């Protein structure tokens, strides 16, 4: 076996000291971070095959009709969506003496500290798309909603925000909140400079901070749901969908053998020839958030959204754009940088062209706006894939 | 990973296990309620032949 | 409150974290593979012979063997002499459950693991009838769980327990094929059936306690959770013997016999094969060599290794864990005795008579919890007060003298006449509680069947 | 009056001042290494095969398993039922008290803390059934704890105690998860200290004086704090021992084979492989080897060391460790002449007999006091008189010679013709307290049955 | 930052964001007793005072050894120097101990 | 007197979403540790015996 | 349940690989020939 194991453990310069009677508990502990994603979203009963969802959708329809005028015809319709669970697992690995000698409980600290790492993995892949499995549907950041919360928390969520939801026709069912947010709240103040979500003597923490409720809607923190741009939702929680197939799974050997290098670039050892002790490490977990769109992403000033766009090869026809809920002209299906541009700068509503950015080639463009930007391809005679959506970099 | 139905190893991935494994039926979780007329909650109702 | 599902993962990561430790222990009473037992003089060629030591198996068998449960003692209201009939005594109630559970054998046994890992557990139910046991459906279900299978948080506050989980390894390797979680209020339980944990079955109890008790065996206030028997110093005299014997068995097969040379003589003299460097004679008992020796040659030889400068060290080992451990002398080595008299053996074992009644008090405390426990379960209700004030009773843990017991109670008895009642002569000759109930009914039938 | 909240704190600093210097004397029981116990003529790389030592744990042992409370025994000024077996006689209650408590087992745990650490500590409340003990709630709840949990700050003049604390002190790692604060007029609980300490939670009791006494091991009258029984020449003698047995171990590992060794050749006239440093040898038994020896060869051997000339020492350390301990000498040496006669017995058990009842006559005084606090608790006033003069009882130390006091019991009481009556027959019997008042009944139905 | 012009957009908003942009907690406040004069001059913009109520009879919520915005605070008559009166921050990443 | 010492842990463990078939990756978690020391204060006062 | 004639396989298969433990115990009893009862001193 090698020493000071870039992955192994072989007493190595961590345990320093194990054994000494002036060693104390680390009195600066961390507490552990749970998912929050699994304790707001509806969880459902999952299995290894998947499960369907059928939905309706049909218009049935009836008529007005005078005496002796015949009736209608008509008929129903509906609909399948299916979701199958993704796997997430880890191994690690450790000499036979550190097994006997467990310094720091390190195997048990070992186990607890990867149960978090899993969880959170989840939670990173579901709140954004951070190295999500191609087996989950959307993921929260895509949603195309922004609101600032800044100058005052409560014209932020109940009033500017809240108007995002209700004009699409979605719901506002609960706000998820990260512990970053606090001090937006402390100074949401009226025009006297009195803050708004406390009690007159401003001894105790402000009412959302409480878990309390903002008009009617829970309030859920979290120490972990900032990343980016972004430090907070809010929106309709019930359409989250997540399941979850059987236990957290630990399984341990010594006889094994580990690859220590990729499949392509093999790098073959014995546990057993070396006395190495491992454990494997599995959860198997599915998602679905129904509607992408029913959401509002929380920032603390206003900020600009970049939208990807693809036409599908589409060599015919015109499409045409939305931004907040008005119309542009109709466009063609190779329309240049500056004519995409153009175009979205014409719309009524006083868009310009030092906030607008247009870029990429015919068919296939990125465009930075300060809006819920949208696309219909339904003039476009030549292709079906065609389709727009959020998209978020470093 | 491997192909579908790779020659050595027996994987669900594989065609001879469709007809097996197939996903399974759930309530739907994302039903809309039903509309009821806001006008007959509103408006006086009357007798009438 | 918890939920179940993550308290399941949650306990069964301690009790898989406890096994570490307790594959210490366990090494040491099963004479397995220690390295530090292997003996270093010894080549590395020569050190697959491992020499094993007995010590730490032959204490703790002779302390789990000398105690048996003779009976429960429950006093009656005013002081007054129980009796067997229609409002029984409880004494009979709690041993009738006892014995319907065979725990005579389920107790000798879980009393070693006590010893070994300083902890088992006593686990108490209703029965399952509808899952075909081979049990009496009206008795409390009690049975003893080792800490190689069952694990139990315990409150640092009441030292009640919290929680706790039984888990079973497969009849295969190392893998849970079954968690069953004992809540306060309730029992639950999942099967591995397939690969992964089928849903719950559960059983509640409504009791103020967890369904499970620790027997512990607790030396001191300030071992809060109880530690083996097999003690450090017992530990190091194994060890260090086991060296020594390894050490010996090298000696015996490289050194015990002389080694013999000759200086000075020219091998091709000699005649030496030059293609082995070896040449070989007729060994037979009186021919003399002879050797042409010009060179000024001689013969010379290598001492053997005198065997006896081990012994005398293994002898000083023996009597050293014979001190550490209390066994009676002769239990370790041959020595000065093997006692002649009923006093020369009852001086000789009392190390390990008073060890054994210690054992009895410490043990006694959770039996007499478990019986209270099946009670409150089976019978519902409220413990009634006495029981707070039982006593379980066992077999006297000296051996048996009989012929020179006899002969003292017949002249205390001195035929009715003497100082005792009869009852206590049969107390002081060592008949159980059993045993005294059978004689009470032989003794009424000889007085009619003359 | 002092704020309790400055008082706790100060109460955790002289606590845990306490606990660094407990930690010596647990290291002998415990048997823990010490830098001074490592034999010295090891080499370092193989002075981490430490060698253990029984002495200290022994001798501790040897005392605390010997010890049994009995009966207490209140006496009556003009005593209308001076046997005081009847249900409203006072030696009566303290018995159902310490059955129910269980102190019969938590007592002979808490009089080996007493004697490794030199204290442990008597603590009383009523229960609250808010809490739901395993007690029958109108009995007062008396617990012993030892000096690694609860301390108790003595009054150099009254010899009371001022004000204690329990610290609960956590899963594994010294934090504080809990505290109790007992003041004369009240006892407080700091409920937890979960990220920062909880509000206190008090309870008032109607004592003038704190509900917790000590167990102190006086050694001597200008000791007024209680010292641990494993003396300092015990310690030293100990860890002498510890020392002789690691190096005659290490000469068994280096040094008891003679080594072999030839003078006047060169490697290469040997044929030994100048690349690696030896060659093999084929060891079979008979083979002789014939070195060509030129300018003078010769075999020579350093000699092996004697390991007989430390066990010639180990025997001066164990008969040190019996005449210091004053056990019965074959606790120790393991080889000297076994009593052969109840006379013998008598002999070699009598300094630990002495020993042992010596320590009942210092440790009652503190059960005595307790159960004299308790009753102020249960039955609320000034005690009755007679209290302050109540004796514990204890078992007789001495090994249980039964079959010789047989026959002496006979021959004193003639059959109720003799010189002492029958009740002093039993006691000298040794019979307790409770198996006397059951023989008592049975006395009666061998008169009735005529 | 300077408590000065008004108490709580200092301790509560103006403080807190820059414990809160680091990650780090805000658990306790000490303040000297010299920061009572800001504290009852901490006032909105009708100049009514923010911490105390009406009739002004009681001593100052946080001068009663109470929490402010649920953080505990604590007083002194000794912990301002120069500049500095009072600090806000995780107090729990303090440890001490004495020997004896 | 002697001081004490403290660990804490740096370990940034992880897992990785897999296909069935796929590798499994390997993961250590790490650590450090700080120690602390006691230090002196005193002072003497002194005054004749009458 | 399981099919009789496969039951039946699978348990003649768990009974004689048992065996290869238990022919290990008998050498002790039956003071058969084990390799490590060989002195080394005496030559092959």
């Amino acid at each position: 076996s090698a020493d000071h194991s870039q992955i192994a453990q072989t007493k190595d310069t961590m345990f320093t000291g194990y054994l000494d009677p002036v060693q104390a508990k680390d009195y600066f502990a961390e507490a552990e971070k749970t998912s929050i994603v699994q304790r707001v979203a509806q969880k459902i009963p999952m299995g290894a095959t998947g499960i369907v969802i059928p939905h309706w959708t049909g218009d049935v329809s009836a008529q007005w009709i005078g005496e002796g005028d015949m009736k209608p015809i008509t008929k129903g319709n509906m609909t399948k969506r299916d979701v199958h669970p993704a796997k997430i697992a880890t191994i690690f690995v450790a000499s036979a003496e550190t097994v006997r000698a467990n310094p720091a409980n390190y195997l048990g600290t070992m186990r607890t500290k990867v149960a978090t790492a899993i969880a959170m993995a989840f939670d990173n892949a579901a709140l954004h798309g951070t190295n999500a499995p191609s087996a989950f549907q959307g993921y929260l950041d895509q949603s195309n909603k922004t609101q600032s919360i800044s100058p005052n928390a409560y014209q932020g969520l109940g009033v500017s925000g809240l108007t995002k939801l209700v004009t699409d026709g979605k719901k506002w069912t609960h706000t998820l909140l990260d512990d970053t947010v606090e001090p937006v709240l402390n100074g949401s103040v009226d025009a006297n400079g009195r803050p708004l979500f406390v009690e007159s003597t401003y001894e105790s923490l402000t009412t959302p901070f409480r878990e309390g409720r903002i008009l009617g809607r829970p309030t859920i923190l979290s120490d972990h749901v900032a990343e980016g741009d972004v430090v907070g939702y809010a929106g309709d929680f019930s359409q989250i969908i997540w399941g979850q197939v059987g236990g957290l799974s630990f399984d341990v050997t010594d006889q094994a053998t580990l690859n220590l290098g990729s499949q392509e670039s093999p790098n073959f050892v014995s546990l057993w020839q070396h006395n190495l002790v491992a454990v494997r490490v599995e959860a198997e977990y599915g998602l679905l958030i129904n509607d992408v769109n029913a959401f509002v992403k929380l920032t603390f000033d206003p900020v600009l959204t970049t939208y990807a766009l693809d036409l599908d090869g589409a060599s015919a026809g015109n499409f045409t754009l939305s931004l907040d809920g008005k119309t542009s002209a109709n466009i063609a299906y190779n329309a240049s940088t500056a004519t995409v541009k153009s175009a979205i700068v014409a719309i009524d509503d006083g868009v310009s062209a030092d906030d607008v950015t247009v870029t990429g080639s015919a068919g296939d463009y990125t465009i930075t706006v300060p809006g819920t930007l949208t696309a219909d391809f339904s003039g476009l005679t030549d292709g079906e894939g065609a389709s727009i959506s959020v998209v978020s970099v470093g | 990973g491997f192909s579908a139905d790779h020659s050595q190893i027996a994987q669900t991935k594989d065609t001879m296990f469709t007809g097996y494994l197939d996903p399974v039926q759930a309530k739907d979780y994302f039903a809309e309620a039903e509309k009821t007329s806001i006008v007959q909650r509103v408006a006086q109702k009357i007798p009438m032949g | 409150s918890i939920d179940p599902e993550k308290l399941r993962d949650q306990l069964l990561d301690a009790f898989e974290n406890k096994q570490n430790e307790l594959k210490s222990s366990k090494a040491y009473y099963d004479a397995e593979r220690r390295p530090d037992a292997i003996g270093l003089a010894v080549p590395l060629d020569m050190r697959k012979y491992l020499a094993h030591v007995g010590y730490p198996r032959t204490y703790v068998d002779a302390i789990a063997e000398r105690q048996e449960l003779e009976g429960f003692r429950i006093p009656s209201a005013n002081g007054e002499e129980p009796e067997s009939g229609g409002e029984n005594d409880p004494a009979s109630e709690l041993w009738d459950w006892w014995q319907a559970n065979n725990l005579d054998i389920e107790a000798t046994l879980g009393h070693t693991d006590a010893l070994i890992y300083g902890t088992a557990y006593i686990t108490i139910s209703m029965p399952d009838p509808e899952v075909d046991f081979d049990v009496d459906p009206e008795v409390p279900l009690i049975r003893v769980e080792p800490p190689t299978a069952l694990y139990a948080e315990v409150d640092p506050r009441t030292r009640k327990v919290l929680y706790a989980i039984r888990a079973i390894y497969g009849a295969d390797g190392n893998e849970i094929v079954s968690a069953t979680l004992y809540l306060p209020d309730t029992t639950m339980t999942w099967l591995r059936a397939e690969g992964e944990w089928e849903a719950p079955t559960s059983t509640p109890h409504g009791l103020e306690m967890v369904p499970v008790i620790p027997i512990s065996n607790r030396t001191r206030l300030s071992d809060l959770y109880g530690t083996s028997e097999i003690s450090p110093e017992l530990r190091s005299v194994t060890d260090a013997a086991a060296q020594i014997l390894m050490n010996m068995q090298g000696t015996a097969n490289l050194m015990a016999i002389p080694q013999r040379l000759i200086f000075g003589a020219k091998p091709e003299e000699l005649g030496i094969n030059a293609e082995t460097g070896q040449r070989m004679f007729d060994a037979y008992m009186a021919r003399i060599l002879a050797f042409e020796g010009g060179e000024g040659a001689h013969a010379e030889q290598f001492s053997a290794a005198e065997l006896r400068n081990f012994v005398d060290a293994l002898d000083a080992l023996d009597r050293k864990a014979a001190s550490y451990s209390g066994l009676p002398p002769q239990y370790l080595s041959s020595s000065s005795d093997n006692p002649a008299s009923a006093e020369a053996i009852k001086a000789a074992e009392s190390r390990l008579v008073k060890k054994v009644e210690r054992k009895n008090k410490i043990f006694g405390g959770a039996w007499e919890q478990a019986m209270r426990l099946a009670y409150k379960m089976v019978k519902g209700g409220d413990i009634p007060t006495e029981y707070y004030r039982m006593e379980t009773v066992w077999r006297d843990p000296s051996t048996p003298t009989y012929a020179a017991k006899a002969d003292a109670a017949a002249k205390l008895f001195a035929n009715g006449a003497g100082l005792i009642p009869r009852e206590r002569g049969w107390v002081d000759m060592g008949y159980t509680i059993v045993e005294r109930e059978q004689m009470r009914q032989w003794l009424e039938q000889d007085q009619k069947q003359g």
